[PDB]
């Protein structure tokens, strides 16, 4: 069952990264799980666009000859992959204010640490870097050489969190 | 160190050699080795005032000594 | 499985060229994947219009004796495709303003060049016919025998975009 | 000769072609074989207004004929 007929996935190009991974994610996915032979989904991919992206596919199909290369192409018209030091400034740019809890600061913070080059950076500089922009109350209490991964600092954030 | 260290962005008079010095004084002080030239020149380029941005880009840097040198001749030049 | 029974794709009549273009092209390619006939997408067509479309189709059923008679009455009752001279006005409008990347403007402009009758404009006057309706800022750059197709300009165009 | 270069630095009107054909031919009463080009396009490199100066610099131009094409270049706009 690989006609690519019936999905309810879809994409218009709102110009951000997070919801081209998404959907790309998604298609990936999909095809892994119900199986198609790696040739009938470029024949059945102009059944998933919508609005300005099918203007876009009737202008640039005749460039795609393979299911990697169209991939390629939707990442690469749709994301322009932002160099080193916008992410750095960006990162240091916001503080954690207060009626926020740990999960979703640190959940931003580890999808902005992703878009760099592979390789530079392994886990404890990256600790290191994102322990300064935390709030007071919980750096009253969780001080350094205690915590060596970030599961552990999650999980005493969220005792420190619900304890009181 | 990491926090010192984006806190106050150049100012509108300092010349650029002032800057690049007491920015290098301050990053020495990490442990040795976890940071080669390239990955500091890319750390250090984020706080330049306008007055050099606009002009000198990050495609050709290759490095400290021409940065200063490149400021150098666009400083002399009276902005 | 092609009895036309289970497909989200409609149509409502908002005389406009894209939608129309859109939903022939979704219909057409949903035959080519799933499997017709050839004739039982004629017994089944009824099943996709809503509104102002179905009382359009009750009146005109008994004048649709294949499919591509069908499919051009649709094209040539909703859209009565456009003479030469309105497309070049149309074209040379509108310039392009501050807060507007290049992919929106070039999908557009291409968009709109294909209503011409085909064999007349090469690839080469064609983009000196649109290279003169661009803003001072990617132009002071970009400047010309140095690009010969719409992929090498774009890609210029994206790399002094995310540069400064 | 000496003196009557380095007067009258080049002003906001006057295109780049006017004045480098005058500045030239001015420079050929010297005695002959004084000068290599090199040191005659460092001399020329003085007088310039700010307006050309600040995108070409020394580095860059080699020969006696690119600044006219990067003049030229720079000053279609």
């Amino acid at each position: 069952k690989g006609n690519f007929s019936a999905c309810t996935h879809s994409f218009g190009g709102t110009r951000d990264h997070d919801v081209v991974e998404e959907f790309i994610g998604n298609i990936e996915t999909y095809k892994d799980v119900e199986g198609i032979s790696d040739e009938n989904a470029l024949k059945g991919i102009s059944l998933l666009f919508y609005g300005m992206a099918s203007t876009w596919w009737q202008g640039v199909r005749k460039e795609a000859t393979t299911w990697k290369e169209a991939i390629a192409l939707i990442r690469e018209h749709f994301s322009p992959t932002k160099p080193a030091y916008q992410i750095y400034m960006e990162f240091f740019q916001n503080k954690q204010d207060d009626h926020d809890p740990i999960d979703t600061f640190v959940i931003q913070k580890r999808a902005l640490l992703a878009q760099l080059p592979s390789g530079r950076h392994d886990e404890e500089t990256e600790l290191d870097l994102l322990f300064g922009l935390l709030n007071i109350k919980y750096r009253k209490h969780i001080s350094r050489h205690s915590v060596h991964t970030f599961k552990d600092l999650l999980e005493q954030g969220r005792i420190i969190e619900h304890n009181n | 160190i990491y926090m010192e260290f984006f806190q106050n962005k150049q100012d509108d008079h300092d010349p650029i050699d002032t800057f690049v010095i007491q920015k290098r004084a301050l990053l020495a002080q990490l442990p040795s080795g976890r940071h080669d030239e390239e990955t500091e020149l890319d750390l250090l380029f984020g706080l330049l005032n306008i007055k050099y941005r606009k002009h000198i880009s990050r495609h050709s840097v290759h490095t400290f000594k021409d940065l200063l040198e490149q400021g150098r001749i666009i400083e002399h030049n009276n902005q």
